[PDB]
RNA sequence: UUAAUUUAUUAAUGCAAACACCUGCAUUAAAAAUUUCGGUUCGGAGCAGAACCCAACCUCCGAGCAGUACAUGCUAAGACUUCACCAGUCAAAGCGAACCUCAAUUGAUCCAAUAACUUGACGGAACAAGUUACCCUAGGGGCGCAAUCCUAUUCUAGAGUCCAUAUCAACAAUAGGGUUUACGACCUCUGUUGGAUCAGGACAUCCCGAUGGUGCAGCCGCUAUUAAAGGUUCGUUUGUUCAACGAUUAAAGUCCUACGUGAU
């Protein structure tokens, strides 16, 4: 059991969470949620470590998730201090850090937490089959990260070692590559990224589209595809424009044009 | 204030350290 | 000092403990320790926190140690007895009580209402019978009209917070657990209002009656910095908001920032929390009109001094005794220009050595306890 | 600059960002942010007060931005106290077929901002919101909305009974939820107009609103879900709703 | 005036009334009108094995009850009094007799109904901004010089561990800055976050040094002690000490210094 919150588990597990660097250099993350947890031994992942309050423990089910790992009951303060939550998940792993016509997003550079787990939550709801993103010290298992995912952030098929670099050649197969940005006008919905397999690259919100990636977008043999912005506002989030391509994709999927 | 008995109060010397050492009224009589 | 008053190796080793803050006993508590351990029915105003508790409770205790322990027996009542007006109040009183009984004999416990009267009543509670018992009038007045408990066994009386239980809510309920009255009745207080000290009159015979610091209006301690309030209440808050980006400098330096907020009203408390919380503000408020789980973890957390900020409604004025008590806001001025001095003298509370800050909004029916502020 | 950490204007502005109901009462919304008080600045929306901050009057390209509002220097606590942002502006808080988002109940401000923003990329032509409980003069609204609100018809104090007589008109009251299935885009919610009701996050979707929408001549739409998640995001899916009647509008079926 | 409140009055609507005009009622404004700008949920078994208590979004049974009654006599002094009465109460002497079940089965004031009895989801003041350096009456109190600050300081009394003269220093005293007070009226009616800069301090050391144990064969580590002598990067988004991004590094540690340092 850790009662004391200046234990130096508690101190490697807080420096592994808050800081993405130590999570890169001890090779090592930390998934707060039972849910998420179980998620993530559903997708694959092998936990190290089993972290239960003295809410979890008194379960005995998330001790049976363990399945052979180390399980330290926590105290309250310790879980407090540990979680990155202002509410302490019960529940903690600290592990070693495409279907027919699928739906694969490429975010590319940096993203905020929020917009990353808006993105998650409406490609679940439209149901994106791959996705994208930055190199590994990207952590989608952050309580600000799973918090904005709503727990399908967990639940969706998300590769977070992809990197700038290795994902043009994850995507290099039949998908035509396109750039979503306003100066794009083709326009969104005037794409074949249904009636074929679609690798779309969206940049940040605050950072933008790489010039390379909108060169390649056209290179592979897609077009740029832009929103028309009926209003005066140049931009909006870039999630909203992420779940409206989403949208437009699966309706187009279903039979639309 | 606070007055206390005048002469000696009553069931003060049989008190003792053992209080379970007295003989006790067993019988009522 | 202390030696002077005879402890007991339990009670001189308690005291021990209570050192550096116990080195010799206060002037006030000088005054007020050997008279009541010879035995005389009075009653004591002092500043509030000052170990007048601990020095009613040594010669409480050592008179305790002249009584046998055969009146201890199942189903009877306790002989020594403390009365407080707030369920927060007993508690604090009961934990102070258990510290010391830990090293001695006695047997220490807390009645309230608003409580599980299961384990208030219960076997190793109400029958077992202890020696200290803290108890609020309400369940007190229950427990002896379902004959829970007794009046005849009690000797030695404490009544703390005496003249917030001179209240007419509170004057009827003590007045019916008024019993044997050869009993020796010590009151605790800050000060005695007239009208109140001959209602103990009713009762009294040849008493005494031990006051402390200047005799008349003591309404600033030379320890606590006070300030008048010169605007009007409209933006009030908002300098309040402007004393808290005030008492932000007392948030970044360490120095500790646990503020007590003075609201009148149960309602007003909770807008005002409302607000407080809506500013991103660490607030927790405790009224009578809280749960009481709810209070008990609310006033939990403020002995921890978890909350920084924490409003407070005519329930909680009087009798807070809080370490580290360094910021009090009258958000609300008291209607009693006692009970302001008995807020005032709930913060820094641990004498005259622990320093703190004090702010008062003025609003247009305190404009009359202006000449109060003079 | 003000001298006082606690300045009129730092207590105000303080007062009114932090509370919304302070907000309410003072009518007055804060746009957070050089590029979000660019959007709302294109957006419509008129400012009242400014502050620039210590580094930001030191580029003054915002400055070139004000064209009249009341520019007041920021200091250190103004921006502190501000920051919940240093470009900080104090603003003032059924067609043919008209399309209407109508988000049932109260909701988290961020989200709402974020179905503000795609509301406005839509292009919907009304927006219609719960009664008085219901704030669009929050900071963390406008912050999220960019701006986009003072450019909607958007009305908060509608209610459950005055928006129902507010949309007395032929409009088909669609049923928007998990439990609908018939599907979004098998609705006729584009070749006619529509009343699209959507539920609180937290508080769902009413059971009086979804017989209404059936009684109405609108029929249950759901989202289909391949994945195993029980719902997405309310934001995610009233704009996956508006982006499915803009194209059936747009010559899509 | 976006203090408060109306709205006598208009102007709109809408609704009435009459068949474009008039009147009435609501709302909205414009404009007004009236008044404010103070002083110094509850139980049984286990976790919880032998006086209490004990914890889990702990392990299982349960509860929003049900059934069964309403000497619990009569007479009779003397008292309390809902601030009147009414209504209510206490009770001595006498006549006539003795000498609820349940296991939990529930909750609080407040606003209700009810004439009431009864039935419904731990202390509870009547209210109003800012200006008048125009308000009005009435009350309360350059030139002359250095008397003052003035410094290449003399006699050295004296401190400065000794040592007047490393340094300071009083009494009187060579004197003569035009920056301060007037004297004459000489030409006249307690400022604030980063950042730039400079950084000082601590180890509770991120690395390096020295070690002990290690689930330390070795490489990598972990723990603990000692060590502040030294450093602890560069850029992107964002003005945020944090956060995300890449290249890193033996390490990119933390804070304090008015959350260091704007009399620029
Ligand atoms: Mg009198
Ligand atoms: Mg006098």
């Amino acid at each position: 059991d850790k009662a004391y919150p200046g234990d130096r588990r508690l101190s490697s597990v807080m420096t592994i969470v808050k800081s993405r660097p130590f999570r890169e250099k001890q090779g090592k993350i930390l998934l707060e949620g039972r849910r998420l947890i179980s998620d993530a031994l559903k997708a694959g992942a092998v936990p190290k470590m089993f972290f239960f309050s003295r809410l979890e423990y008194l379960k005995e089910l998330p001790v049976d998730k363990l399945k052979g790992v180390s399980l330290i009951k926590v105290k309250f303060e310790d879980i407090k201090d540990w979680s990155d939550l202002v509410t302490p998940q019960g529940i903690m792993g600290i592990f070693a850090k495409q279907h027919s016509l699928p739906l694969l997003l490429i975010c590319d550079n940096l993203r905020d937490p929020g917009n990353l787990g808006t993105i998650l939550r409406s490609a679940a709801g439209a149901g994106c089959s791959k996705v994208l993103l930055t190199k590994g010290c990207v952590d989608a298992w952050e309580p600000k990260v799973l918090r904005a995912g709503m727990g399908a952030h967990f639940r969706m098929p998300i590769i977070n070692n992809l990197e700038w670099e290795t994902v043009p050649n994850y995507l290099p197969p039949d998908t035509r590559v396109y750039v979503a940005d306003n100066c794009g006008l083709v326009q969104s919905y005037d794409s074949d990224w249904t009636e074929a397999p679609a690798a779309v690259v969206i940049g940040g919100e605050t950072y933008g589209v790489s010039l390379e990636s909108l060169q390649l977008a056209e290179s592979t043999g897609g077009k740029r595809l832009l929103i028309p912005v009926v209003p005066g506002v140049d931009s909006l989030n870039s999630a909203m424009a992420a779940s409206i391509l989403l949208f437009e994709g699966k309706r187009q999927l279903r039979g639309r044009a | 204030r606070r007055t206390p008995p005048l002469g000696p109060m009553p069931n003060s010397d049989i008190d003792l350290s053992n209080l379970e050492r007295l003989e006790k009224y067993r019988s009522f009589d | 000092s202390f030696a002077d008053l005879g402890l007991e190796p339990r009670v001189l080793h308690a005291l021990q403990e209570a050192a550096p803050e116990v080195v010799q006993p206060t002037t006030v508590q000088s005054s007020t320790i050997p008279s009541l351990l010879r035995g005389r029915h009075v009653v004591c105003a002092a500043e509030t926190g000052s170990g007048k508790t601990l020095s009613y409770l040594l010669p409480l205790l050592q008179r305790l140690l002249g009584q046998p322990s055969l009146d201890s027996l199942p189903i009877p009542a306790p002989r020594g007895l403390v009365l407080v007006p707030s369920r927060e109040l007993a508690q604090q009183v009961r934990a102070v009580a258990q510290p010391l009984g830990r090293s001695l004999g006695l047997l220490v416990r807390d009645l309230e209402g608003g409580h599980g009267m299961r384990r208030i009543r219960l076997q190793l509670s109400r029958q077992p019978s202890a020696d200290v018992l803290v108890a609020t009038p309400g369940a007190l007045w229950k427990a002896l009209k379902s004959r829970l408990i007794s009046l005849e066994q009690l000797s030695f009386l404490v009544l703390d917070e005496a003249d917030t239980l001179l209240d007419e809510s509170f004057l009827e309920l003590v007045d019916y657990i008024l019993f044997n009255p050869k009993a020796q009745l010590v009151l605790v207080g800050a000060t005695f209002p007239e009208g109140v000290g001959q209602l103990l009159n009713k009762v009294a015979s040849p008493d005494a009656v031990t006051t402390i610091t200047s005799s008349k209006l003591h309404c600033i301690m030379p320890h606590v910095k006070q300030t008048f309030l010169r605007l009007k209440g409209a933006d009030k808050v908002a300098e309040l908001v402007h004393i808290l980006k005030h008492r932000d400098r007392a948030e970044r330096t360490g120095p500790s920032g646990t503020v007590l907020v003075f609201c009148n009203s149960s309602s007003t408390v909770n807008w005002l929390g409302y607000i407080l919380d809506d500013h991103k503000i660490q607030h927790l408020r405790l009224q009578g009109q809280m749960p009481a789980l709810m209070r008990v973890g609310i006033f939990q957390s403020f002995q921890k001094s978890s909350r920084d900020i924490l409003l407070c409604t005519d329930i909680a004025s009087r009798g807070l005794d809080s370490t580290g008590v360094e910021l009090v806001v009258n958000y609300d001025f008291p209607p009693t220009l006692q009970d302001y001095i008995h807020r005032a003298g709930r913060v820094g509370r641990v004498g005259s050595e622990v320093p703190g800050t004090v702010i008062s909004f003025v609003t247009h029916p305190w404009d009359v306890s202006l000449v109060q502020k003079i």
